RNA sequence: AGCAGAAGCAGA
């Protein structure tokens, strides 16, 4: 008899142990070595979707720039950046239309909350690419050392403390003759670059090969982009927000509970409106070169048209992000490593240095992917990319657009409807009409409507099946049952700060994954056993009367025996493990307060215990965590 | 505070102010200032509209009020009503949100309430919007100024006045006023202008056909590009289509073809470490967990016979493997572990060198002297070799799903239960650990990751230092006794890793019972020597040493300390049937699901192929064989294996609507066959999967008749 | 050698 796993679909659904069929028990895919390779992928695969459309140098850096916007229709199958400004002008006027007043409320709500909002927002986002010293650096350190350099260049608006101030000298720092700032050589530095070079700078991009990425054979890279957009890019996405709170169809910005019901909602939603003796067909796509293909001239338009009704210096605001995006460069990230095998001899050719060097030299996919991008090439290792949004970053906005294309319903009154809901890059689409193949005509439709905003719907990873079951952003539906937002589940491990924070951190993540994120009863109890079994193994605390041998757990054990109420000891002393689903959140020292001695007890307690020493207001809180200032609060060295 | 604001608004006005606040998303608690500033503004646009109403004819004094009022109410419907009158009345439509609106003079009402002056705040506010609007500015300091002069009468002046008499001082008596935060503070910033040169980087910004950024703003707000989607569409070409296609059983070929390809070589073995081969000596212990050094120590000593072989016979040599490398390199374990000092260092000799790759990477040289060579290229770089199927893992799948005589797993403890819902958790856990603990996977997956712990804590520790490190691992029989099971030696090489992806070397000399000429292509990079004979059952098994010299990353070790994942998410999966057999029955169902009852019987699962024919197993089989799934998607993961699992759901959804007779359509189904395709080159798991999936799609297409 | 897989590591 041969096993054969797949044969538990032929008793169970696909979707109901689809768990099955994801691969999270393995190694993530990684990276190794440069990622010059496939960041030029990225921009020739750009630039060959809009190679058709008009091509010139840029009179403010000397770039060459590709703009597909109202370029010639495409006559083929493959990803076309073609979008019309007369289309997305005619589908964001009939989602005003739909939405009345939605568009001038959310451009109000977004200019207010940018009127309150301050320069120490700017430090909540991820790594950003620091161009004092070209590297992807804190948040909160990009920001310190930009106002810095501003400040030396008698740019203080910082010091207002406003948003506005701040970026209004961001964008004055653009006409700055020449610019001073700090750099590191390490040691601390100052040093001088011209106008054009800190313009380069400003609308460049740091690019680096996604790491950890699941479900892709292929390597993609990423970008990180500069501190002095972030205000920008942070009002427009807060505009997009805004807009997509309001919209029925938008998969966003809720996740969990609300998407659930957001998917059962629109499916039943969708049955209840088809014309009686007709068909509901559900498409679930995927859209292929999302990024590349989106247009950031589109984005400022759709800016333009949102802010319709708003103040002329507020529109200005807003129109700013889509320019520098529309005008970023592209960083080609570490360069080639050529190797002669016979000398077993390495050398690292850097971004700047990539054609000094004959290409017979590189190898074919090498060869071809520089002799490509060629045109674009700078003398200094960055590429042109006016073109795409490889950062993303537009998540809210390219959501609307998304959403204003599900918004048309009809071509030329045909006999057939179509709604769904748009997610960032994923969608399902619901067509109703009287027969299968005029729900295919329809899907037809919307695919071509797509094309024309811009929008490559992939037709080698959708497909469509009669309503009723489909997915959705790993979210699988299937005649109600949900299955499950299929999610990486994480090592219940050290969290790594103390003995007493860490089983509070433990604790309040397994609670946390439990509330938010899907884990039933057995899994979060299975979690708490692994969690504790993992602690007491970094911490050498395994229980008193476990006979395990150690240094530690020599006095330990001494303790055990010495102690005569067993019951209220912490698992950091060898104590019983007590936590369970229901007392998930209460700090331990708490729960077995009542149970311990005062022989041990008093000792715990200590007031003046020598271990936690002085304390600051982030050593009890910094998340946030419970605990108790105890002999297991102890700092590194 | 907010006890004291209850207490001068009614709770209408407090629940529309935190309802405007709503529209803005910040605590709210966090500051109340503006909230007090906003419901004084909301207070005065209704007092000025509280008993003001006009008549059919413009009676000033039916249905019909003087003023209407803007604020408080929901923002899309403010606007939507505002754009309304301002279409109605032909009047300019303010650019700023509107705070009142009056029906004499038909004209857009701002109020604002400062503290101090108000004549200078009466200019900042016409700043920022100059003539649209008729300001009323009001100001503690019994200041007012108002733009039009029969806007409104005394009356309402003094009523306004008097109602914030209260409030200059009221706040100040209880001592409030200190915290009071100014109106203007919210609106500082209104003025923004762009300089020179970002003007002209948003005038090259504009979309092909515009000659600057003011022909686009004048086309955008003035041309009505009504019918735009449809011409366009009409005049594009009909080659653009997703052509649709009815999907049916006979679509849906077998994935991988080449895999019954017999000219390809077959999958090798590439596991870290060995799996259902694994020879474990096993030393009889009643408590301390010793140290590995001693364990493997006492472990040799007790089949001095094995350990005391000098004379191999050797059976498989690999094709770039040196056997008498290896050889020394196993007797200088073998020395090492069983002497007397602790530690568990080797002596950086010749063939530990060679065995350790010590010394092989390239050197680093200046750029400009690499680009003056000329016989220095980029190489090629090497691509994944295709291989076809193999039986291995077929019988690895099986073996490793066969219940043993043995517990590997010694998870701690929880407190008692108390609630329902920990009642039913721990049954849950109960059945699903009595099922799997009696697996060999189980026992596999222990070895992994306690090997990994010990690498990666050698590696991190003793980077500069050749280690040995015994392969060991900790087991209980269902009778109580404990078991030292010491499965082979691994030495360690230079773990000089600075990068997550740095490779560090390890040598595997792993105890075996397997005979490799059996299945020689399972062997091709091990080389296995013939070290002894053991006594087990009757017969004088041999014992092998398979030696193989092996790889691994931070990445990987990392993963393999945390292999016990494999746990939840066989775990999950089961819990997820249980789940839906109670709503199926709206109880309880995992008694039934497991051992049955009265009224429903136990659950099975269509299992595998017996003869060609379809089987089925217990629900604990089931959860065994996810459970060995699991632990094979850890020892064979890698992007092959991810590329196809992604690729392969959209197929197996499919599938899955075609058995529910949803009549699923495709748009391009070579394209997802050959994203399916490329993925499937040389892991043993993914190969195995395809043929699975291959066999499984058949017998799917036999049912469905 | 080997890890590994579109490019690296096998100390700097």
């Amino acid at each position: 008899m041969n096993i054969n796993p797949y044969f538990l679909f032929i008793d169970v659904p696909i979707q109901a142990a689809i768990s099955t069929t994801f691969p999270y028990t393995g190694v993530p895919p990684y990276s190794h070595g440069t990622g010059t390779g496939y960041t030029i992928d990225t921009v020739i695969r750009t630039h060959e979707y809009s190679n058709k459309g008009k091509q010139y140098i840029s009179d403010v850096t000397g770039c060459t720039m590709v703009d597909p916007t109202n370029g010639p229709l495409p006559e083929d199958n493959e990803p076309s950046a073609y979008a019309q400004l007369d289309c997305v002008l005619e589908a964001l006027d009939r989602m005003d239309e739909e939405h009345p007043g939605l568009f001038q409320a959310a451009s109000q709500n977004a200019m207010e909350t940018l009127m309150v909002t301050t320069v120490d927002k700017l430090t909540q986002g991820r790594q950003t690419f620091d161009w004092t010293v070209c590297r992807n650096q804190p948040a909160a350190t990009a920001l310190n050392t930009t106002i810095t350099s501003f400040r030396l260049n008698d740019l203080n608006g910082a010091d207002k403390g406003g948003l506005i101030p701040f970026c209004q000298d961001i964008i004055d720092s653009l006409d700055r003759p020449e610019m001073t700032f700090f750099s590191v050589k390490p040691m601390k530095v100052k040093d001088k670059i011209t106008k054009v070079e800190y313009i380069k700078r400003a609308l460049s991009l740091n690019t680096m090969t996604k790491d950890a990425e699941r479900g892709k054979l292929k390597r993609r890279a990423i970008a990180t982009a500069g501190i002095q957009i972030r205000g920008f890019v942070l009002v427009v996405e807060n505009l997009a927000k805004n807009i997509c709170e309001n919209l029925e169809q938008s998969g966003l910005p809720v996740g969990g509970n609300e998407k659930k019901a957001k998917l059962s909602n629109a499916v039943a939603k969708m049955l209840s409106n088809c014309p009686p003796g007709g068909i509901s067909m559900t498409v679930t796509g995927d859209n292929t070169k999302w990024n590349e293909c989106l247009n950031p001239r589109i984005f400022l338009a759709m800016t333009e048209r949102i802010t319709r009704d708003s103040p002329i210096w507020f529109r200005d605001f807003c129109s700013i992000a889509p320019v520098l995006f529309s005008n970023k460069i592209a960083r080609l990230g570490k360069g080639f490593m050529i190797t002669s095998k016979t000398k077993r001899l390495k050398a690292q050719i850097p971004c700047p240095d990539l054609f000094s060097i004959p290409l017979e030299r590189y190898n074919e996919e090498t060869r071809a992917k520089l002799k490509k991008l060629k045109p674009f090439f700078n003398e200094e290792g960055t590429a042109s990319l006016s073109p795409g949004m490889m950062m993303g970053m537009f998540n809210m906005l390219s959501t609307v657009l998304g959403v204003a294309a599900l918004g048309i319903k009809n071509i030329g009154n045909k006999e057939y409807l179509w709604d769904g809901l748009q997610s960032s890059d994923d969608f399902a689409l619901f067509v109703n009409a009287k027969d299968e193949e005029t729900c295919m005509e329809g899907i037809n439709d919307f695919y071509r409507t797509c094309k024309l905003l811009g929008i490559n719907m992939s037709k080698k990873k959708s497909y469509c099946n009669e309503t009723g079951m489909f997915e959705f952003t790993s979210m699988f539906y299937r005649d109600g049952f949900v299955s499950n937002f299929a999610m990486e589940l994480p090592s219940f491990g050290v969290a790594g700060v103390n003995e007493s924070a860490d089983m509070a951190i433990g604790m309040t993540i397994i609670k946390n994954n439990m509330i938010n994120n899907g884990m039933g009863p057995a899994t979060a109890q299975t979690a708490i056993q692994l969690f504790i079994a993992d602690y007491r193994y970094t911490y050498k605390c395994h229980r008193g009367d476990s006979k395990v041998e150690g240094k530690r757990m020599k006095i330990i054990k001494e303790l055990w025996e010495n102690t005569k109420g067993r019951d209220g000891l912490l698992v950091a002393d060898g104590g019983p493990n007590i936590y369970n689903l229901r007392n998930l959140h209460i700090p331990e020292i708490v729960l077995k307060y009542n149970l311990m001695d005062p022989e041990y007890k008093g000792r715990l307690l200590h007031p003046q215990n020598p271990f936690v020493g002085h304390l600051s207001i982030e050593g009890i809180k910094e998340m946030d965590y419970d605990a108790v200032s105890g002999t297991h609060s102890w700092r590194t060295k | 505070m907010d006890t004291f604001i209850t207490r001068n608004f009614q709770t209408t006005i407090i629940q529309k102010a935190k309802n405007t606040m709503a529209e803005f998303s910040e605590d709210p608690e966090l500051q109340p200032a503006m909230l007090f500033n906003i419901c004084v503004h909301l207070e005065v646009c209704y007092v000025i509209s509280d008993m003001n109403f006009l008549d059919e004819e413009g009676k000033a004094y039916n249905l019909r009020p003087q003023y209407e009022v803007i604020e408080g109410m929901p923002r899309t419907i403010a606007w939507m009503v505002q754009r309304s009158l301002a279409q109605e009345h032909g009047i300019e439509t303010p650019k700023y949100l509107a705070d009142l609106f009056d029906y004499k003079t038909k004209r857009f009402i701002e109020v604002g309430i400062t503290k101090g002056l108000a004549d200078d705040y009466f200019w900042k506010k016409k700043e920022k919007l100059g003539n649209s609007m008729e300001l009323m500015i009001f100001s503690y300091n019994q200041d007012y100024s108002l733009s039009n002069e029969s806007s409104l009468d005394e009356e309402g002046k003094g009523r306004v006045l008097s109602r914030l008499t209260e409030l200059q001082a009221e706040l100040s008596l209880k001592n409030l006023w200190q915290v009071l935060i100014g109106e203007e503070d919210v609106e500082k910033g209104i003025d923004f202008k762009l300089g020179q040169t970002i003007s002209r980087l948003r005038d090259i910004s504009v979309p092909a056909g515009f000659s600057n950024f003011e022909g686009m703003r004048s086309y955008i707000d003035n041309i009505d590009p009504k019918g735009a989607i449809e011409r366009n569409l009409a005049r594009m070409s009909p080659l653009v289509s997703v052509t649709p296609k009815k999907l049916t059983w006979e679509d849906l070929r077998p994935i991988g073809p080449h895999i019954y390809n017999h000219e390809l070589p077959e999958v090798p073995y590439n596991a870290f470490l060995l799996m259902s081969d694994e020879l474990g000596l096993a030393n009889m212990t009643e408590g301390k967990s010793k140290k590995p050094k001693t364990l493997a120590k006492e472990c040799l000593e007790k089949y001095s016979t094995l350990r005391d072989q000098t004379d191999p016979i050797l059976i498989m040599k690999s094709e770039k493997a040196n056997e008498n490398f290896l050889w020394k390199l196993w007797r200088d374990c073998v020395n090492t572990i069983s002497n007397e000092e602790m530690s568990n260092e080797l002596q950086k000799t010749n063939y530990a060198k060679w065995a350790t790759g010590d010394g092989l990477t390239y050197q680093k040289i200046m750029k400009e002297v690499a680009i003056d060579d000329e016989t220095m290229c980029q190489e090629e770089p090497k691509i994944p070799n295709k291989c076809r199927v193999a039986a291995w893992v077929q019988t690895e799948m099986n073996l490793l799903s066969t219940l043993t005589s043995k517990r590997a797993l010694d998870l701690p403890e929880i407190g008692p239960d108390v609630a329902p819902v920990e009642h039913v958790g721990s049954e849950r856990r109960k059945y699903f650990v009595n099922e799997i603990n009696y697996c060999k996977a189980s026992t596999v997956m222990m070895k992994y990751v306690l090997f990994h712990t010990s690498l990666l804590n050698e590696s991190n520790a003793s980077m500069g230092k050749y280690k040995v490190i015994p392969i060991t691992n900790r087991v209980v029989n269902e009778k109580g006794e404990s078991f030292d099971m010491l499965y082979g030696l691994a030495v360690k090489g230079q773990s000089h890793l600075r990068g997550d992806t740095d490779v560090v070397t390890v040598v595997t000399f792993e105890f075996s019972s397997t005979d490799p000429r059996v299945d020689s292509g399972k062997w091709p990079k091990y080389t296995v020597f013939r070290i002894g004979s053991l006594f087990v059952s009757g017969r004088e098994k041999s014992v092998y040493l398979y030696c193989r010299v092996n790889g691994t990353n931070k990445i990987q070790m990392k993963w393999g300390m945390e292999a016990r994942r494999c746990l939840l998410q066989s775990m999950q999966q089961m819990e997820a049937i249980v789940e839906q057999e109670s709503s199926i029955q709206g109880y309880d169902m995992t008694k039934a699901c497991f051992k049955g009852d009265r009224v429903n019987s136990p659950k099975t699962f269509s299992i595998g192929t017996q003869e060609g024919k379809l089987v089925k197993g217990s629900f604990g089989k089931a959860l065994r064989v996810i459970f060995t799934k699991c632990l094979m998607h850890y020892v064979f993961g890698n992007a092959q294996l991810e590329g196809f699992s992604a690729e392969s759901r959209r197929l197996l959804l499919l599938i899955q609507a075609l058995k529910d007779r949803k009549g699923p359509w495709v748009f391009d189904l070579e394209g997802m066959y050959s994203g399916i395709e490329e993925c499937i080159s040389n892991n043993p798991w993914v190969i195995q999967s395809a043929y699975w999936f291959n066999e499984w799609l058949g017998f799917e297409k036999e049912g469905s008749k």
